[PDB]
């Protein structure tokens, strides 16, 4: 499949995106509204360098990084937009060091 | 609803019923019944006429090309299709190679006496020929003028997506349609797979054999009537499907649908044709008839469709029970 | 200024006036007046001749192709256009599909008895056919030799930009021209929209009906003269636009422009034709006449254009008052 | 629309550039001299990594970053060249920390 | 194993033996032996027939086109090839330029009286013409309809990879086959080089001269028999290769392989043909015969191939000893 | 050195001398001298023959097409060129638009009675037509079969680089040659500009008028001889260039080069032709003659070229003194 993040071409296999069949890119009915049948690709008008770490999340199999240039209020929206889930949202948490507050007894 | 609808997302406007061609034309029925069958179908607004090059070993086209030559219809008012696959005993005369598409369409454009067909169909998928050769060959016959569009038939939903990813890469033309079997007992492919391709890439659906070669026609409850389809040679595979316990269970399921036919002032073929047309993901239904009194009652099944409410649909689903998992 | 100018940014050199074709050719006027009308227009430097396939139900082309066959003019010295859209009663005979462009240009190349037209026009936009099919079909008839260029007509400024973004993607040919209505009472599109496309992508403008079918001709103040355009059948829509209060207000606005015509030694049609040619964003004006004495006074309106100073323009704007918001 | 910043293809929608209808890229008469009718794109011969933060200004809806590699005397020219306005110029000010001098009484 | 196999990865289905053409057709043998040689080869399932335009100075094609015209075989059941290279004394009549491919195939499509050949071959590589001109010229004759595929002959494995990197860049058609010499004494190219191209890009191999012009036929041990190939004029280069000490050492190596022929109930040509077909990287073997009793024993070498076990292969390698370094 | 060399980097093999066509063919000389002039030039190895459609108002081609029809030469052994530019009085009959290239080559392929020319030349650059239209039009006549290559003439070195950057973008065909004037008094363009294009993109050079229409022929020292080129009508511009002081200064510079001609056993035209061929960046020289005794001494100037040492070149440079700044 070919994904076109506002001009930057990312091109990966289909079985890589099918590892997580609940996200935006994994569900063939949620990503179907971003198709482009003239160029045979998916076109997202999002931030460019933030998708280099979203695609590596699918390729590595679950790890979440953060690129150095993109700030935290930007990269916390791309995880919210691509619908990676709270499992992936909390894996982004302790990678930045900020542990969530424990539930009071 | 609409009579003349688009074939998928292309520009071709087809009638929602289309007279097909099989054992009837050039085989079972005579030649004078055939010219009678076309003139009382063309006058009722149907313009889509199908054939292929395996039907009657290349004699269904000579009886179709002779009618349009004699009746004097304008070529611009018709839509003639043609399928390419088995049309020879040799080894290099059956396939989807570049040598057979270019030669098979050229030889089937002298039996039809035309200069171009409207859609040229790939009759079944070929596993030996790569997909780049079949898309390049179908684009060559379009650009030479021998056709106008092309489509697939009996291809899976992956090989239609594979013959689109090639065409959008090498700057060729993608297919516009797909012929998939559809009736009340084979409703898997046209209901869960092809409506996803219509939204993604824009292919249509041109369903064939809506009465399952006369099984849903209700004539096969007490046995085999004489001069029927199953009573001809070469159709033992049909007769063994209705004499078996599986077909008689369908005949047991046709008794209740007989009661729903008379409730709406129609017969059971007029329900089964208009049952297929209840969607928008189906662009045309290819009919088939053996005589005039069979056909004029089948074209009348357009008016049954506004009577097809959601209640009659929801309980026909209860009688059949083969609703696919969505 | 210049007589022979380029059609937009293409290589076609057209005369700034061009004899059109409507109800006159093959309909209203006879056939001997038609051959008289072309020979005294071709001799005055006009080479651009228009037709279509809906005019006179396909009889305006047979009376145009017979003149060029008889008079013996060289095909290389003329520019013949043709529009494609409504040319049949059937459903598959009107549209901008691939089946109608290829067939409609081929059938309208036997009524003209030519081998190719120079520009083939899309007469109005089609909403059913996708834009990729119409650009691929117009590039197919150019490459087969049946045309030389193509252009749009009555398309908006977005669908001309959409039929250019496709052609620059699939390596096809973009359009070169656009036919938009332009006179003193419809000056919106050719003044605020099409001069932006001429600088961006390089299409031209070939305006049609500059006298608003004889409304600006000044013959419609006291009523309907006999043997006029409004006195023919099928033109009640024209007559109800001049009998209404809106048209008589335009007739009230034509009384003052009558005074500006005689000041410059011309009549009111000779002003209205040369008023359209005052720009550089308009490449040609398609005329129309019913007899010889109408036409030779219209071709004489070239010399009125160097008399058209900025003062006469600025106060004609005051009389009309329909200057678009720039 | 397609924008070609000296070889790097940025491709965004038209309604994104129409959010700010006073800039260079928002005004269809100021950007019209940078068109390229052979490739159907706008060609600017400017600095490459500085446009990644100009396009994000339109996409996010007003935020101005600065990429780490480009210095301040370079990025202060691209805001001056793309004509983002003093509203966007002063939003670049306190993002770098340097508050402007207050007017004397 | 399989009789009809694909030509590489294309869609063309060829018989594993194919009757070639050299000095025999139009030269050495007569015309009545030639029609006899084709009818008893076409009836045994062989459809692949080769020629070129340098054979008999353009007379091997007139004797091949006259047979198919007279015998009345369908063109769709045959596969006819043709090579382009030397076919004129002038300077602009030999090469792989655009002027010679288009003219040489057009003139060799009147000696064959056909309308298209199936594969058109480049007979040897041209160093003067750039690779972009030869790929653009071979794609032009395919799109005009004069051929169906194209392939190289005697090209190295680098110039086939260079004529593929061009075709995948300018959106042209790559070659599908390659003609490389292959017998027991020239087995370098088809064993270590061409099986790598079949996995990488998908070209085939169509080997020529499997008996080394009769050297492996065993008739050249005691000298030159009369009416042989070496006993004709213009073949001193052949006779000096078997009279030399190098050829007699091969004749010394043919004495032991004579013993392995009679062990398996065959003769030595029936071993040498079926020795070439033991691979899957070879798609067809181009035969050659002078009379009927030569040919029918050569087509019989299909059944020798299932007798070709790994033991007989491994010790034939011991007798020859020219196994290439893998 | 080499007689038959490549035209630039293409595959066309041309003789280094080529018989041209101007005022001689169809004009000045008769028709029996013309057939005599071609048969004694074709027999000396020259195959390149030039014409255009402005020469003799379209009569230089009818006298050239009649010779090849009568003499019975094979079309595959010749190279015929043709230039397109001024061939009509109308406005739409001169230019490099798509309408004139397609029509002008089609009308000039009936005066030549051929089916295709080898190279079709653009005779001078057109500033009105954009470069994308002229490259798309020349690729259309190549793909239709009406030509084989194309080239420019009198274009600057920037517009050849502009008609190459377009062709490598839209996947079209770039030009292969360029016709630039070259003799001892106009040596600017072919010495400092075109050798850079031969290394960069690979165009050739086909120089025209090597004797400057007979100025270097040495017949113009004592005045105007009768029946010369300057003694014909329409050539006052030539006569005013040799009667002026600038031309007589060249005649003063021809007296010393007369002494260098007799030293090498040749005459002054045999030096001036072989002076042009001293490079490798020039692929052919287009000659011109009025009778047989003029031509056979000009073809003999091949053997003068191995006598052209570096010493005779270095002092011819001293006599002329117009060596361009490199
Ligand atoms: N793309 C492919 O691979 C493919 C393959 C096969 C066919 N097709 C297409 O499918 C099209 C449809 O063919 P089909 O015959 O199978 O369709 P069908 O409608 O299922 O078969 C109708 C058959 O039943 C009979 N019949 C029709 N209406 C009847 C009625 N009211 N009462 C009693 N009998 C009635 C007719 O005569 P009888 O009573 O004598 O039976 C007719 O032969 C063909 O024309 C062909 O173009 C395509
Ligand atoms: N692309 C499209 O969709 C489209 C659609 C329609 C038309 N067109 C083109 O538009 C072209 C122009 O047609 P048109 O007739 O509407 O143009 P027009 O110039 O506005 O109409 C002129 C009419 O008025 C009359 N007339 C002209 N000069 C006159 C004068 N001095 N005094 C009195 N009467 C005069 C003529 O005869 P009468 O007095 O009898 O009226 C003529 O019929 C047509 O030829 C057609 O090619 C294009
Ligand atoms: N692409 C290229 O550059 C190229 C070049 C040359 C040829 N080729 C192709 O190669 C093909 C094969 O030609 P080829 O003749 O060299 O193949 P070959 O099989 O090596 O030569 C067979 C020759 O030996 C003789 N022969 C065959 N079987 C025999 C048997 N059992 N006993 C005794 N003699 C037998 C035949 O008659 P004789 O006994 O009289 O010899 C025949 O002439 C040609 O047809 C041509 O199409 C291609
Ligand atoms: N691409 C373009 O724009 C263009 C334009 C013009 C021409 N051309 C080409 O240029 C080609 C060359 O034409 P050209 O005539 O100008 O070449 P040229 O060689 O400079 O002119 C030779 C003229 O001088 C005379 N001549 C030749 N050899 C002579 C000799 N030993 N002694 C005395 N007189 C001799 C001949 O007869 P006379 O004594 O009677 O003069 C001939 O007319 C033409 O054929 C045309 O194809 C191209």
């Amino acid at each position: 499949v070919v994904i076109n993040i506002s001009g930057l071409r990312f091109e990966t296999q289909l079985k890589t995106l099918c590892q997580f069949p609940e996200t935006l890119l994994g569900d063939p009915k949620r990503r179907m509204r971003y198709f482009d049948p003239l160029r045979n690709e998916y076109f997202f008008d999002r931030n460019r360098p933030s998708f280099d770490a979203i695609l590596y999340y699918y390729q590595s199999g679950g790890r979440i990084r953060r690129p150095v240039n993109v700030p935290i209020d930007i990269f916390s929206e791309e995880i919210r937009f691509y619908q990676l889930g709270e499992e992936a949202m909390e894996k982004f948490r302790e990678d930045e060091g900020f542990l969530r507050e424990e539930e009071r007894p | 609803l609409q009579f003349y609808r688009n074939l998928g997302k292309s520009g071709l406007r087809v009638s929602c019923l289309g007279l097909g061609t099989w054992v009837t034309f050039g085989g079972q029925i005579t030649d004078e019944m055939a010219e009678q069958l076309m003139t009382l179908a063309y006058d009722n607004g149907i313009n889509l006429f199908d054939t292929a090059e395996v039907y009657a070993a290349g004699k269904a086209e000579v009886v179709l090309g002779n009618i349009i030559k004699k009746k004097g219809w304008r070529r611009s008012s018709l839509v003639i299709t043609t399928k390419i696959f088995w049309g020879g005993k040799a080894e290099t005369e059956r396939g989807l190679s570049r040598k057979h598409i270019i030669e098979g369409l050229k030889a089937s454009l002298e039996r039809l006496q035309l200069e171009y067909v409207d859609v040229v169909f790939a009759n079944r998928p070929d596993p030996n020929t790569p997909m780049e050769e079949t898309v390049r060959a179908m684009t060559h016959v379009i650009n030479q003028g021998m056709a106008m569009y092309w489509g697939t038939s009996r291809w899976s939903s992956m090989e239609i997506m594979e013959a689109y990813s090639v065409a959008r890469q090498f700057n060729l033309t993608p297919p516009i349609c797909e012929q998939a079997e559809y009736h009340m007992f084979q409703r898997e492919k046209v209901e869960v797979q092809l409506p996803e391709l219509f939204h993604k890439i824009g292919v249509g659906a041109m369903t064939w054999s809506p009465l399952a070669c006369g099984i849903v026609s209700g004539k096969y409850d007490s046995g085999i009537p004489p001069y029927s389809r199953a009573s001809l040679k070469g159709y033992q595979w049909l007769k063994d499907k209705i004499l078996s316990e599986e077909g008689r269970r369908q005949q047991a399921k046709l008794k209740e649908l007989q009661a729903i036919a008379e409730r709406l002032g129609c017969t059971l073929p007029q329900l089964a044709i208009a049952w297929c047309l209840r969607n928008e993901g189906v662009s045309s239904v290819l009919l088939g008839a053996s005589n005039a009194d069979q056909l004029m009652e089948n074209i009348g099944a357009i008016q049954v469709l506004p009577k097809l409410s959601s209640s009659i649909i929801h309980e026909i689903d209860s009688i059949l029970g083969n609703k696919p998992y969505s």
